[PDB]
């Protein structure tokens, strides 16, 4: 399967500069024209940057030419995305495409993206604590759990349990910032059987604090 | 600099019912060429946007027949027959006919269903954050609909909103019911002058609210 796995992202200061990688894998690297495309905070699109598939030329928006230099190593099977003179719109997700073969001009293959983020605060790795209940009559059909993940900067965290095994009924909502800091939990419900019968955990993620951290929900 | 303009920002239908979103283009979309260079994106939550449409009416191998693009000049629109659960996203309608290539500021299709009451689940804080000098109180509510609801705390019978937060899972992509937290933070030392923790929930479609609660006397 054709795949796109960016990184390099993280958090920096106005007017510094970071560089973006793309690893891509799964097809003949050499013959696709490649772009970078970000996404805003308001959740908006926007191309930055397209280089043919030998390399040769180049083209970048009016919004950050002269700021940004895309390039590609075809015997590596990286692209790359170097930035400069970084202002807050730069701030935005940024997603490593490629264009399709047939000259119809569309982007036929997204990566997961990494995330740029332009401020002149910290990067911060989260603390998790455990959801678990208590203090009041927990009994019967099933079991909520969960994780809260607190004081963390910048975005995002993900959640995962038993290393991806449980999927299902999970429920993470959204991140909200406060003072600076984000927060978010992550929650699952499971029968009342297998809770404590098993050791039930969280995987929590943090990219740009290079953060991995497991929690083990007890009881008690 | 083409202006692409979608309408509407957001559409909720109900499963099976059929869904129009409409992208219109500030300049024609046909090159010189006489080819036109018009596409739809769908972005499913947490996810990157894939391909759904490319040059009007072609459908990206994978995209079920229920999807469809038309139009022509500056007007196009995609439908969508038998919604189902799995469709909601944002669509994205993209023109690379003219440079710089543009997208549309998309249209976010929500689903519409019956109503549905949040099984509610409160938590007391971990000894692990109460080491640490710090307690958090959540409050869970699972699977309801519609997306709207205030959950409010109270402390030994009274209110609290300073160093409250709230926050909602994306609409679920089985059931279509949505999902939310509310964390009251204290100091340890606050936690700890007050025994009775309330949650209390309320909405709009009922009359009714929804408690639950705890003591820390209980404990």
């Amino acid at each position: 399967d054709v795949k796109l796995v960016e990184s390099g992202g993280g958090l920096v200061k106005l007017g510094g500069s970071l560089k973006l990688s793309c690893a891509a894998s799964g097809f003949t690297f050499s013959n696709y024209f490649m772009s970078w495309v970000r996404q805003t905070p308001e959740k908006r699109l926007e191309l930055v940057a397209v280089i043919t598939s030998n390399g040769d030329n180049t083209y970048y928006p009016d919004t950050v030419k002269g700021r940004f230099t895309i390039s590609r190593d075809n015997a590596q099977n990286t692209l790359y995305l170097q930035m400069s003179s970084l202002k807050s719109e730069d701030t935005a997700l940024y997603y490593c495409a490629r264009r399709d073969s047939s000259a119809s001009l569309y982007f036929d293959y997204w990566g997961q993206g990494t995330t740029l983020t332009v401020s002149s605060a910290t990067t911060t790795a989260p603390s998790v604590y455990p959801l678990v209940p208590g203090c009041s009559d927990t009994s019967g059909s099933s079991v909520t759990l969960g994780c809260l993940v607190k004081g963390y900067f910048p975005e995002p965290v993900t959640v995962k349990w038993n290393y991806g095994a449980l999927s299902s009924g999970v429920r993470t909502v959204s991140s909200v910032l406060q003072s600076g800091f984000y927060s978010l939990s992550s929650l699952v419900t499971v029968p009342s059987s297998t809770w404590p019968s098993q050791t039930v955990i969280c995987n929590v993620a943090h990219p740009a604090s290079k953060t991995e951290l497991i929690k083990r929900i007890e009881p008690r | 600099d083409v202006v692409m303009t979608q309408t509407p920002l957001s559409l909720p239908v109900s499963l099976g019912d059929q869904a129009s979103i409409s992208c219109r283009s500030s300049q024609s979309l046909v090159h010189s060429n006489g080819n036109t260079y018009l596409h739809w994106y769908l972005q499913k939550p947490g996810q990157s946007p894939k391909l759904l449409i490319y040059k009007v009416a072609n459908r990206f191998s994978g995209v079920p027949d229920r999807f469809s693009g038309s139009g022509s000049g500056t007007d196009f629109t995609l439908k969508i027959s038998r919604v189902e659960a799995e469709d909601l996203g944002v669509y994205f309608c993209s023109q690379s006919t003219h440079v710089p290539w543009t997208f549309g500021g998309g249209t976010k299709l929500e689903i519409k269903r019956a109503d549905a009451a949040p099984t509610v689940s409160i938590f007391p804080p971990s000894s692990e954050q109460l080491t640490s000098g710090g307690a958090s109180v959540v409050c869970f509510l699972n699977n309801f609909y519609p997306k709207d609801i205030n959950v409010k705390w109270k402390i030994d019978g009274s209110e609290r909103q300073n160093g409250v937060l709230n926050s909602w899972t994306d609409q679920d992509s089985k059931d279509s019911t949505y999902s939310m937290s509310s964390t009251l933070t204290l100091t340890k030392d606050e936690y700890e002058r007050h025994n009775s923790y309330t949650c209390e929930a309320t909405h709009k479609t009922s009359t009714s609210p929804i408690v639950k609660s705890f003591n820390r006397n209980e404990c």
